[PDB]
RNA sequence: UAAACGAUGUCGACUUGGAGGUUGUGCCGGCGUGGCUUCCGGAGCUAACGCGUUAAGUCGACCGCCUGGGGAGUAC
RNA sequence: CCCGCAGAAGAAGCACCGGCUAACUCCGUGCCAGCAGCCGCGGUAAUACGGAGGGUGCAAGCGUUAAUCGGAAUUACUGGGCGUAAAGCGCACGCAGGCGGUUUGUUAAGUCAGAUGUGAAAUCCCCGGGCUCAACCUGGGAACUGCAUCUGAUACUGGCAAG
RNA sequence: UAGCUAGUAGGUGGGGUAACGGCUCACCUAGGCGACGAUCCCUAGCUGGUCUGAGAGGAUGACCAGCCACACUGGAACUGA
């Protein structure tokens, strides 16, 4: 029900930064991110539009940690939902409490956000929710528990999303360990990397 | 209104009673070609005024008999 | 037999169109200039007129664009063998609404726009585009 | 600046006194995403010059095609040969929901979303012409209020 | 067709027989083995298949493909057969699922277990 | 019952041409105007071959018929 | 349901990796043993059999079988064909049936418009609300494309009358 | 599976039922059903719905709710609203 295995490997065969590690070091300096993993990873056998689309939808379920019955229950919701069925699915995962507590930079990765949520270290309006895909709204304010707020991780992983892009959908105190979920992110404000046309086409399929 | 049928008489070798065949054009469920179909009705004739060909005039009633729950109104246009 | 003048009627003109005839004339009715007032009012044909007493002639003139017919496509819907009648919500676009289908409701016959801005349903004469 | 894309690569062969001669068939597509589109069609003994006689000859023959913001604007039909293709305007985000052939041929064509179903054969040579004329038979409002000497509001 | 002719004579479907008739459309069917036997495939294979005469629970008796390397079927052996033919043996139509009543697993078998009758090797 | 064949159901309308055959008819060997018919060919159509105003083109009315090869136009 | 306690401890498997179809190599075998949904694979240099290493896909499940619809526009109403691929009766007359040139009047059956009654609740769908989330539960709506009746319309189709 | 039907179809009168009614009986007429498929044969509880499908369709009727039928097999009435 979670992947627990090597984290790079599958950074390696999406061929790019799924941030599955805090960020500390450059991820060239701890795998051949260049390379995909195994014995013929230098290979590169052409992939077919299937392979493509596969190998999408993939790298999304695995930035975001969800596997293929929640994820697909996801396109399912958001191909209902009104409106482009792509971006209501990035919106969705975005919602996720646990990418939510790792957007705050409460978790170095969103596996350590995971866990935090797990642990009843979160929450939301005041009440502790510890289910890692619970849908945050806008408004809704995401804190850290008094009792976790001593926590080195936090305070590191703090740290650690000051060197990041600060997402402008949210608002976080450092300070008080609280953030507020302003709105849903837009497109433009995820990455131009992901192109989810083809998740809905593989969906669609 | 009274709820009335109008059809043609088909048999009226009954003391009393008579065949009317009831046409409705109807749209066929899947091709949607408007198509005829035929109701028969056994027609309770009191004093046996009808004949084959004429168009009638019917509406229901009790039960009058094994096969017959509509009487004659009036003969529309004779034969 | 002549069973169906108004696919007759179609039919001349997508010929004619076809054979870049500058005029079609066919033999009269009003059913016939109805939905040749249709077919002018909505541009697809320049002109009409109906001459003759007793065996009046319908003759429609086509226009051409750019050496290409104006109609780029005429088809019978409703027809002797298979009458087809739409209720106002259920009128069909034709060319997601860049053609017209031609509508005989009890107020006449119109385009199916006109058709359901006056909130009538009718028989479907036919897809022009 | 063009989008480029190959369809199908094919071994045909021809028989001589000694034996056989095989020889490759490359079909690919050309566009630049927005709306200009050209297939081409290459022979040779050895599959790269057979792709790049079909590259050569795609961006050569490509036309031009009216989209409505990455869309179609009206159902159209294609034919060609035992190929018979439809193809419908899709809402945003959509994907392109079509299959093979045609999914190269409107992807390069800068079309996003679009509902397609091919009919008949699926031979790819064909289909790929059927769907090129397809999106050439296609009319924007512009060209029917043109040619019908109408505004574009009295059309729409 | 016409509508008229349609409306006379509607559309006709298929008829579809099944494949496994002596499955009577259940999943599985036991049966007592009547031969243990081995023959030769079509053309162009060649080979000595394993197959089992069997006589089913509802009567049927059908041949049956043993699959996997070494069997140990034997005569009065009651097995359980599933749906799926053999394509070069002619009129072999059902497997027995390996690891069911006397049917034991292939032996010394990794890599998709549980499509032959084999616990997890562990210790 | 036949490869009973144009291997092409019947009826109607419409849509560039050319060269003949046959059989009427009007006017002055020429120019028309009907019926049937042979060959070629244009658009269009067709998988292609081809068909092409005598359509396999563009349409309408109605009917007959097909649904992988064999078993079989067989058995009952 | 909440709060304390101890410690990463008590918790990972299954199918697949020739093409379709994401995933490749070595040793073992030698048309054998075996695989197989289709195409096929195996006769010494097997990504196709078997084991391993590596990998891919799912994951507290994963595969197989059965069974239905889909893909199949492959019974085609939407939406197919019939010169040669399967397919025009050998030809015709003709009852039932289907279809019907043109104008006016009338009718208002078809058709169309509005309304009324009904179309159980649940379900589906939309909007909300409750269980930490979800599944589940749930409030209002939409929908139930139908049927009947009443009142209108009269272009088209039908009836009737005259041409 | 092309013919089926003599309480059979209709009428009159008596009886009968909570009630109309060949429901039943006597008499009279000779009808009634059927290629818009009667009769015969095989199969089957029906619906709301369910699964599938873009839809039109196709398949289906377990759970839940409505209707029906049955209660070892065949038959019968009694009591009772
Ligand atoms: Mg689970
Ligand atoms: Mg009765
Ligand atoms: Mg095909
Ligand atoms: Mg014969
Ligand atoms: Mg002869
Ligand atoms: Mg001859
Ligand atoms: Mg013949
Ligand atoms: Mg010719
Ligand atoms: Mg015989
Ligand atoms: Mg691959
Ligand atoms: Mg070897
Ligand atoms: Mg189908
Ligand atoms: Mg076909
Ligand atoms: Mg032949
Ligand atoms: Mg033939
Ligand atoms: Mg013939
Ligand atoms: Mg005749
Ligand atoms: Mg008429
Ligand atoms: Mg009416
Ligand atoms: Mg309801
Ligand atoms: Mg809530
Ligand atoms: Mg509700
Ligand atoms: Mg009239
Ligand atoms: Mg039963
Ligand atoms: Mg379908
Ligand atoms: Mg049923
Ligand atoms: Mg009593």
């Amino acid at each position: 029900a979670r992947y627990l295995g090597p984290k790079l490997k599958l950074s390696r065969r999406e061929g790019t930064d799924l941030f599955l590690k805090s960020g500390v070091r450059a991820i060239d300096t701890k795998c051949k991110i260049e390379q995909a993993p195994g014995q013929h990873g230098a290979r590169k056998p052409r992939l077919s539009d299937y392979g493509v689309q596969l190998r999408e939808k993939q790298k999304v379920r695995r930035i975001y940690g969800v596997l293929e019955r929640q994820f697909r229950n996801y396109y399912k919701e958001a191909a209902r939902l009104k409106g482009n069925t792509g971006e209501n699915l990035l919106a969705l995962l975005e919602g996720r409490l646990d990418n939510v507590v790792y957007r705050m930079g409460f978790g170095a990765t969103r596996a350590e956000a995971r866990q935090l949520v797990s642990h009843k270290a979160i929450m939301v309006n005041g009440r502790v929710v510890n289910i890692a895909s619970y849908q945050v709204s806008p408004n809704d304010v995401v804190s850290i528990r008094e009792k976790a707020k001593k926590q080195s991780r936090v305070k590191a992983a703090l740290e650690l999303a000051e060197q990041r892009e600060k997402p402008t959908w949210l608002e976080v105190d450092a300070g008080k360990m609280e953030g507020t979920f302003k709105r849903k992110p837009e497109r433009s404000d995820l990455s131009a990397d992901i192109n989810e046309h083809l998740i809905v086409e593989l969906y669609s399929k | 209104k009274i709820r009335t049928l109008q059809g043609r008489v088909v048999s009226d070798k009954m003391e009393k009673s008579i065949v009317v065949a009831i046409e409705r054009f109807v749209k066929h469920p899947i091709y949607g070609k408007f198509i005829k179909r035929t109701t028969k009705l056994h027609v309770h004739d009191e004093n046996n005024e009808c004949g084959i060909g004429d168009v009638v005039e019917i509406r229901e009633c009790r039960p009058l008999s094994k096969t017959k729950s509509w009487t004659l109104v009036r003969v529309v246009e004779k034969a | 037999s002549m069973q169906d003048p108004i696919a007759d009627m179609l039919t001349r003109i997508r010929n004619g169109q076809a054979a870049n005839k500058a005029a079609v004339t066919m033999p009269s009715s009003k059913l016939k200039v109805a939905i040749a007032n249709v077919l002018k009012e909505e541009g697809f044909i320049e002109d009409f007129k109906v001459e003759g007493d007793t065996k009046p002639e319908l003759e429609l003139t086509l226009k051409y664009f750019q050496g290409k017919a104006v109609v780029e496509s005429i088809q019978r819907v409703s027809r002797p063998g298979l009458r087809i009648y739409k209720r106002k919500d259920e009128l069909p676009k034709v060319m997601a609404g860049l053609g017209i289908a031609v509508v005989s409701t009890s107020k006449g016959v119109m385009t199916d726009r006109a058709a359901r801005q006056a909130g009538l349903g009718g028989e479907i004469i036919c897809y022009v585009a | 600046e063009l989008q480029e894309k190959l369809i199908a690569v094919n071994r045909v062969s021809k028989t001589v006194k000694g034996g056989r001669i095989f020889s490759f068939t490359a079909l690919t597509v050309v566009g630049d995403g927005n709306g200009r589109v050209g297939f081409g069609y290459g022979k040779a003994r050895e599959v790269p010059a057979a792709i790049q006689k079909a590259m050569e000859k795609a961006r050569r023959n490509m036309i031009n095609v009216a989209l409505n913001n990455g869309t179609l604007q009206h159902p159209v039909k294609g034919v060609h040969t035992g190929s018979r293709v439809f193809m419908q305007p899709a809402s945003e985000g959509t994907g392109i929901i079509a299959g093979g052939a045609m999914r190269a041929v409107l992807e390069v064509a800068g079309v996003h979303n679009v509902l397609a179903k091919a009919y008949g054969s699926t031979n790819p040579i064909n289909v790929v012409r059927a769907t090129i004329d397809g999106l050439e038979n296609m009319n924007s409002p512009e060209m029917v209020a043109a040619k019908r000497g109408k505004s574009v509001e009295e059309i729409l | 067709a016409t509508v008229n002719q349609l409306v006379r004579k509607p559309r006709a479907r298929k008829v579809a027989k099944s494949n496994v008739p002596a499955l009577e459309a259940c999943p599985q069917k036991r049966g007592v083995c009547t031969r243990v036997y081995t023959t030769t495939p079509k053309k162009p294979n060649s080979a000595l298949r394993k197959v089992c005469r069997v006589r089913l629970t509802n009567g049927f008796e059908v041949t049956s493909y043993i699959g996997g390397e070494g069997h140990n079927l034997q005569e009065h052996s009651v097995i359980l057969i599933r749906g799926g033919r053999v394509k070069d043996l002619p009129g072999v139509r059902y497997h027995t699922v390996r690891g069911a009543l006397d049917c034991s697993g292939v032996k010394d078998r990794k890599q998709a277990r549980s499509k032959y009758g084999v616990k997890r090797p562990k210790a």
